[PDB]
RNA sequence: GUGUGAAUACAAACCAUGAAAGUGUGGCCUAUCGAUCCUUUAGUCCCUCGAAAUUUGAGGCUAGAGGUGCCAGAAAAGUUAC
RNA sequence: AUUAACGAGAUUCCCACUGUCCCUAUCUACUAUCUAGCGAAACCACAGCCAAGGGAACGGGCUUGGCAAAAUCAGCGGGGAA
RNA sequence: GCGAUGGCCAGAAAGUGGUGUUGACGCAAUGUGAUUUCUGCCCAGUGCUCUGAAUGUCAAAGUGAAGAAAUUCAACCAAGC
RNA sequence: GUCCCACCCAUACCCCGCCCUCAGGGUAGAAACGAUGCCCUGAGGAGUAGGCGGCCGUGGAGGUCAGUGACGAAGCCUAGGGCGUGAGCCCGGGUCGAACGGCCUCUAGUGCAGAUCUUGGUGGUAGUAGCAAAUACUUCAAUGAGAACUUGAAGGACCGAAGUGGGGAAAGGUUCCAUGUGAACAGCGGUUGGACAUGGGUUAGUCGAUCCUAAGCCAUAGGGAAGUUCCGUUUCAAAGGGGC
RNA sequence: UUAACUGAACGUGGGCAUUCGAAUGUAUCGACACUAGUGGGCCAUUUUUGGUAAGCAGAACUGGCGAUGCGGGAUGAACCG
RNA sequence: AGACUAAUCGAACCAUCUAGUAGCUGGUUACCGCCGAAGUUUCCCUCAGGAUAGCAGUGUCGACCUUCAGUUUUAUGAGGU
RNA sequence: CCGGGACCGAGGACCGCGCUCUGCAAGGAUGCUGGCGUAAUGGUCACCAGCGACCCGUCUUGAAACACGGACCAAGGAGUCAAGGUUUUGCGCGAGUGUUUGGGUGUAAAACCCGCACGCGUAAUGAAAGUGAACGUAGGUGAGAGCUUCGGCGCAUCAUCGACCGAUCCUGAUGUAUUCGGAUGGAUUUGAGUAGGAGCGUUAAGCCUUGGACCCGAAAGAUGGUGAACUAUGCUUGGAUAGG
RNA sequence: CCUAGUAACGGCGAGUGAAGCGGCAACAGCUCAAAUUUGAAAGCUGGCUUCGGCCCGCGUUGUAAUUUGGAGAGGAUGCUUUGGGCGAGGCUCCUUCUGAGUUCCCUGGAACGGGACGCCACAGAGGGUGAGAGCCCCGUAUAGUUGGAAGCCAAGCCUGUGUAAAGCUCCUUCGACGAGUCGAGUAGUUUGGGAAUGCUGCUCAAAAUGGGAGGUAAAUUUCUUCUAAAGCUAAAUACCGGCCAGAGACCGAUAGCGCACAAGUAGAGUGAUCGAAAGAUGAAAAGCACUUUGAAAAGAGGGUUAAAUAGCACGUGAAAUUGUUGAAAGGGAAGCGCUUGUGACCAGACUUGCGCCCGGCGGAUCAUCCGGUGUUCUCACCGGUGCACUCCGCCGGGCUCAGGCCA
């Protein structure tokens, strides 16, 4: 919408808000990334610290699909499970009957560990694990075993 | 020529890029002239399905290892398993893959039943009506309800596994012996050493001997 | 309140000197000097060559040197009276 | 370094000759000039009398004074920083 | 400067052209500028030109040695300088 | 030079009215209110480059005024009126002839004095500069609305055979001849014209082209070039015509 | 850290307002986000450098013109109100 | 003679690439209300130009925090005109 | 304590502070009287008079300038559009969020409906192999709006001392494929991290970059074509120039 | 669509930049060289022919059948498979036909406008007709209907048959597979391709479980995956140049293509090429008969028309500039600001309103009560009852209050 825009108040005022002594010509300072080392040093400093250098080692070919597995934590665990079977075990009405969780069915290859856990026991199928997330489900009676 | 704190920007527009636009005005055009196409080609396949039967494929990088989905023909071994004729089976509806092998015997199985179901469903009818052939249906089973998709009704039943599974205490099993942990550091250093570990063990039978 | 040059006070090691308290992180104080890329040497015994091994070769990580004097650092000779 | 002949080439002097000059005067033809018919262009912020002052340090316009009477024809080259 | 298997010159190339229906009293490239009388000294510098015993410098290919190989190191070495 | 009385006037200071901006308060057992409203109190106002807010106009699109109009829509002219601080809005009179507005949202090729700006049109200068090389015209009669530059006769002059004479090549293309004619053109006039309108006119065995070759150009045999095409003219070719 | 519970920093508990310990003002408190124009300057009092001097060149503190009319200096960007 | 090559020659004319690039000249369209500048610091083959800090506007949030100040007074330090 | 003159009249039931207290000069003007009821008061336009008043736009420390553009009038005429960023405003859903590449359907380029994948977000850190976030009611101390049983509990955010994950430098337990493994405890080090999630899609404005990029403007450079009717040189074939 | 502005390239400066996997649209597979028909070149161009065939030629330096790596050949073994001809019925193209007012009155030159009364509608899209028309006319909506031509698709029937040819299950053994090519060195170009991704020139020049690829050069030892140097083939995709059609929050004669018109035309240049200006009288020409002045162009009368203030210089007819008539000013510029005066012209406002008292005229109906209905449930309307000191309208007289302008 161009009819509310700050270009239709400028009429009858000459120059247009760009200025007298200064005019707006056309390409005043060069085009694009121009004179990084030289004259936007200052600039190019002051924020943007690390533009210029090679850093590393380089790999030909990289393949995305060899470096996939995605990571949960040891908190959002127990959202895995349907609701209403979830609010069971909670409540304390099973007390014979373990689930067994599927990392993998759900799009997860590698099982962090960072919250707390209920002590109840459970059974996870990772294809990773962390030390710390091995102990804490083993210590609520639980066991984790590798699925490939 | 930066000014203020801004992202570096990367426009590949120095180009001429006027001369090479493609806006596309015809998106309902276009749809309504593949209706009309499908429509007029189930006509000329009056009492066949619209597609073809494909078998079961699991998809082949670690990413993705886990779905499976169609592919594109039945292997040749698979196709004699169900007693098919490698010829009849193209002119059927049925597809014919001549360059897919069976390395295991789980995807030989699951396509065998996967196409022995559906010579069951088969109604053909004679090439010539007044003398009908062995093969050919005797003419009393003919008049039933068909389907015509065969994409949906001969879909994938479930690509995934199941998202978990319950069962009762003390049913559990008991962990690796060291743990889950310690089980894949030292799986992943026997192999780094596989090389150092087997040149010293046999240089020391030759240096003894 | 970015860089380079130079400077001050401690910490953790190893030493010199003196009977000892102490003093010493270059010249009694104020000047005496140098980025990115590339090359080269020192260091650990370390990481990669992406189908798997073993030795050559190559590439990385940390600290110095080869230089820009127009010294915050392009590679550069004249003439026009047509 | 000299050199006969030749030159719409540069330079100095002498004889003849003359309005170049002392020093200007007169005559003829075609215009300019007036009339009938035909009939353009450059240029133009608005415009058109001066003296001093101050001012972007040389005014047609501002300040203080001089002054100042319709409408017009033939000439002229001081000014309009024409 | 040149005796034709050649000198000067044109063309992207060619079983292609110009001088040339020509052959040194000829063709081609430069400086001075009728006749008369004359035209001195300098080869250090910059060019041009001549003679290869000299080994100094020295490319690709080829030859020799080391290595498991990629590769590295040695002699020899046209013209020009 | 020094001292003392009275008086004169700035958009500055004091008091009052009105406009806008900013700040602080009041208003529901609602007899209540464009609550974005109304009522009470105090202070402030200069401005280029620049920033933000509120409003007015133009061409189109959706909704709505059960809107105006051949008993006159839009447009244009008008030292005739009313409203707003302002851009602007509204009415009266004259001319004219078929479509056009208000209000809330949507959309953009949306507002001019300048750019030696672009296209078209018109002025002052101005009835002014000027229409002056090639020696030159005059009397009577006829035609006609009208005669210096149309026609006849008679005088006076010029070009003076390297001509203002008599015929051709190049180039032009009907300008050649007859009859007739309002405007336009012939930088004055015009009855006259190389202008305008209607008709007519160019005859070859002997004059030229046609035939032959010159400098030169282009096919063929063959060789180059990715190719449009370049070289080659007797060249490393099985190349022709005469009689019965 | 000291011969040393001797010190050193940070603390629990308690005591001290009857008056929170100079004046005046508070018509303007603290923090954050995004971005425009500008980067040729010039004049005056006091201090002051080069120059014979300049309506010349170069600086320090503050006030002005630029960006600004109004009343006085007849006139006059900067002087007085 | 830098002469001539269609009024064009110290490199002809016609179309296209082409709306060739410009740190440099010129222009940039209605009204009212409120706030209101800079020619200075550091770096750049930088000095007719840019980036960086400052001065400026708008949008706000934290409290109404009793905090603050181009100022005076009292006590106590530094300086070399 | 008594005279004389000028300018002004805001507000619109009662309420208040008071006094000289059957009332009043006390929170803002009322009373009496005359002429005329139309061009009389008032308004528009033209002219004379007193005072004031240099030509606009633009660059500039300084313009009325002897600085530049502009004779006059009418119509045309200059910050736009797309992709990608960023902060701020409105809206939907919220540990999630996005239907429209595509399919179903239709009163047919509209509207309505469906899901597998995928993008951004939910986990960082190293060049890399790799490893991967709770001692405590998710901590202690000083300020904090609001609430409160009056004792206290204390959001957002600011300062300060610690704890946990990755990297870097030390220490090297039990064990053992006797060279592998890396527990535990430290360090004036380091990160765009953890410490009771804040993001995704869309709308509107400012700003940034590449694109013709607010509009008009060079002296040049390149690709492919047309000219010897002028003039320059040469070739084949013709012509012309008194008398002393 | 995503991967992805990612791995990688780059005076590592300005800048440049793919692929595998994943979801969808669309789906379809095949024949040659290398073998001896060898118990029979079984194959083909051409010419003639009565239509049955004959003749010459091509070809053994290889024409048909058989085989193409998925195999296959050669043997075993029992079952199975295969030709011709009709054909309802349905779909594309052209062509015949399709509902309802010119009813009545007013304005007008002419109703298609305003008012009254009707009708049609699977048809109220659009255009014409003397001004805005669903019913005056062409068309528009729906399935049918008249007639005709040629190809497709296909329900289901009627008939031959194993000399021949084809498919499946097993096996000791056999199992031919593309050369100046692949590969290597060197040079130039190119790519995201980095001790060299593709391409081309020159030198060298292979092999049989061989050969190529596996994104860092080399040697030794394993592993995975395909089969190069010969060939064919529909659909999903690009495009408004050619022939047609349907549309728009597009422009409205200096705009939109250079061209709404006898436009790539007139005109300019030796030539390649450059390239404009220009739409509108009225519903209908009814485009001015006749008279008179003039040499003529034309004028003055008189006519056509709703209008000639529409006369082929034609709808509307603005500004710059000009003519006539009327008003005013002027001693080397004019214009303009503030404030009076003179002359000309002009908009408002005022011209009555309310209330009380007396008199007169005219009407039905004020308080009250009963029945019915509505509603905010206690306030009203309608019907009846009133019947003159009440209520309502008008006229005449008297009085109070207020109302325009300047003082
Ligand atoms: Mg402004
Ligand atoms: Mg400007
Ligand atoms: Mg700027
Ligand atoms: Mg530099
Ligand atoms: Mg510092
Ligand atoms: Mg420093
Ligand atoms: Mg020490
Ligand atoms: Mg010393
Ligand atoms: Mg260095
Ligand atoms: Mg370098
Ligand atoms: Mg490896
Ligand atoms: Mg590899
Ligand atoms: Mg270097
Ligand atoms: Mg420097
Ligand atoms: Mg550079
Ligand atoms: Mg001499
Ligand atoms: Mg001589
Ligand atoms: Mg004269
Ligand atoms: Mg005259
Ligand atoms: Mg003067
Ligand atoms: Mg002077
Ligand atoms: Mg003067
Ligand atoms: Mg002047
Ligand atoms: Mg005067
Ligand atoms: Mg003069
Ligand atoms: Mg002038
Ligand atoms: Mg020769
Ligand atoms: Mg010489
Ligand atoms: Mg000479
Ligand atoms: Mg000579
Ligand atoms: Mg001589
Ligand atoms: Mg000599
Ligand atoms: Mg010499
Ligand atoms: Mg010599
Ligand atoms: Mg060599
Ligand atoms: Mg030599
Ligand atoms: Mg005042
Ligand atoms: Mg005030
Ligand atoms: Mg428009
Ligand atoms: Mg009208
Ligand atoms: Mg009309
Ligand atoms: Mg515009
Ligand atoms: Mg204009
Ligand atoms: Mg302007
Ligand atoms: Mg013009
Ligand atoms: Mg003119
Ligand atoms: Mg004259
Ligand atoms: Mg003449
Ligand atoms: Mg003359
Ligand atoms: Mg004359
Ligand atoms: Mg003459
Ligand atoms: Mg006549
Ligand atoms: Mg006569
Ligand atoms: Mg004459
Ligand atoms: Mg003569
Ligand atoms: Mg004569
Ligand atoms: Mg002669
Ligand atoms: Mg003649
Ligand atoms: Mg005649
Ligand atoms: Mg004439
Ligand atoms: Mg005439
Ligand atoms: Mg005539
Ligand atoms: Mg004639
Ligand atoms: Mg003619
Ligand atoms: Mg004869
Ligand atoms: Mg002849
Ligand atoms: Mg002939
Ligand atoms: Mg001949
Ligand atoms: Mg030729
Ligand atoms: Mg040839
Ligand atoms: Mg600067
Ligand atoms: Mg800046
Ligand atoms: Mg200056
Ligand atoms: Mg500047
Ligand atoms: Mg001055
Ligand atoms: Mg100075
Ligand atoms: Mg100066
Ligand atoms: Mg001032
Ligand atoms: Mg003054
Ligand atoms: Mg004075
Ligand atoms: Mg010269
Ligand atoms: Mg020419
Ligand atoms: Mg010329
Ligand atoms: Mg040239
Ligand atoms: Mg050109
Ligand atoms: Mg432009
Ligand atoms: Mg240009
Ligand atoms: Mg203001
Ligand atoms: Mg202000
Ligand atoms: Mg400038
Ligand atoms: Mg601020
Ligand atoms: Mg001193
Ligand atoms: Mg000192
Ligand atoms: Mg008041
Ligand atoms: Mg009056
Ligand atoms: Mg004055
Ligand atoms: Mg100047
Ligand atoms: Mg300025
Ligand atoms: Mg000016
Ligand atoms: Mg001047
Ligand atoms: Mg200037
Ligand atoms: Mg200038
Ligand atoms: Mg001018
Ligand atoms: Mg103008
Ligand atoms: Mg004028
Ligand atoms: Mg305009
Ligand atoms: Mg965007
Ligand atoms: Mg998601
Ligand atoms: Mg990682
Ligand atoms: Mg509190
Ligand atoms: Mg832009
Ligand atoms: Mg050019
Ligand atoms: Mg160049
Ligand atoms: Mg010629
Ligand atoms: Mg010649
Ligand atoms: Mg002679
Ligand atoms: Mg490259
Ligand atoms: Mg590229
Ligand atoms: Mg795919
Ligand atoms: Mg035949
Ligand atoms: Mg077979
Ligand atoms: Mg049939
Ligand atoms: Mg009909
Ligand atoms: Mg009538
Ligand atoms: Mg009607
Ligand atoms: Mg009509
Ligand atoms: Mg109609
Ligand atoms: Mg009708
Ligand atoms: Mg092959
Ligand atoms: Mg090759
Ligand atoms: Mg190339
Ligand atoms: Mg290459
Ligand atoms: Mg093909
Ligand atoms: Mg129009
Ligand atoms: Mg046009
Ligand atoms: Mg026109
Ligand atoms: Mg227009
Ligand atoms: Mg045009
Ligand atoms: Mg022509
Ligand atoms: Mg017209
Ligand atoms: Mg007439
Ligand atoms: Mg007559
Ligand atoms: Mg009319
Ligand atoms: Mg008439
Ligand atoms: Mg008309
Ligand atoms: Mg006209
Ligand atoms: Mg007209
Ligand atoms: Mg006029
Ligand atoms: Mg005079
Ligand atoms: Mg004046
Ligand atoms: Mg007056
Ligand atoms: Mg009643």
């Amino acid at each position: 919408p161009t009819r509310f825009s700050k270009t239709r108040k400028h009429r009858g005022h000459v120059s247009a808000g760009k200025g007298r002594v200064g005019k707006h010509r056309k390409h005043p300072g060069g085009r694009g990334m121009a004179g990084g080392q030289h004259h936007h040093r200052t600039n190019l400093d002051k924020y943007h610290p690390g533009y210029f250098g090679k850093v590393g080692m380089r790999h030909f070919h990289l393949l995305r699909n060899h470096y996939w597995r995605p990571s949960i934590n040891i908190d959002k665990l127990w959202s895995l499970v349907p609701s209403d079977v979830r609010e069971q075990y909670l409540s304390g009405q099973k007390k014979d009957t373990a689930p067994v969780i599927d990392l993998l069915s759900h799009g997860y290859a590698k099982l962090l560990g960072k919250g707390r856990l209920p002590e109840i026991p459970v059974v996870v199928r990772a294809r990773y694990v962390s030390a710390e997330a091995e102990r804490k489900v083993k210590e609520a009676g639980g066991v984790v075993e590798l699925v490939a | 020529a930066i000014k203020h704190n801004q992202q570096i920007p990367n426009n590949h527009f120095r180009k001429h890029w006027q001369r090479r636009v493609r806006c596309h005005f015809d998106q309902p055009g276009k749809k309504v002239t593949r209706r009309l196409a499908r429509r007029a080609k189930a006509a000329a396949l009056a009492p066949r399905p619209v597609d073809k039967l494909r078998p079961i494929v699991r998809c082949p990088t670690v990413k993705y290892n886990r779905r499976t989905r169609l592919g594109r023909g039945f292997t040749l071994e698979e196709l004699k398993a169900a007693g098919i004729p490698r010829l009849l089976a193209p002119t059927i509806g049925i597809a014919v893959d001549h360059r897919r092998k069976n390395l295991s015997e789980e995807s030989l199985a699951a396509n065998v039943q996967r196409l022995k179901d559906y010579k069951a469903r088969l109604i053909l009818f004679p090439r010539k009506s007044n003398k009908p052939k062995k093969a050919d249906t005797p003419k009393d089973q003919q008049t039933a309800e068909t389907t015509t998709s065969l994409r949906t009704s001969f879909g994938v039943e479930q690509p995934l596994a199941p998202g978990f599974t319950e069962i009762s205490k003390s049913e559990i099993p008991a962990g690796i012996e060291g743990g889950a942990y310690r089980a894949l550091r030292k799986a992943r250093s026997d192999a780094r050493l596989v090389g150092v570990r087997e040149k010293r063990a046999k240089e020391k039978a030759e240096a003894e001997a």
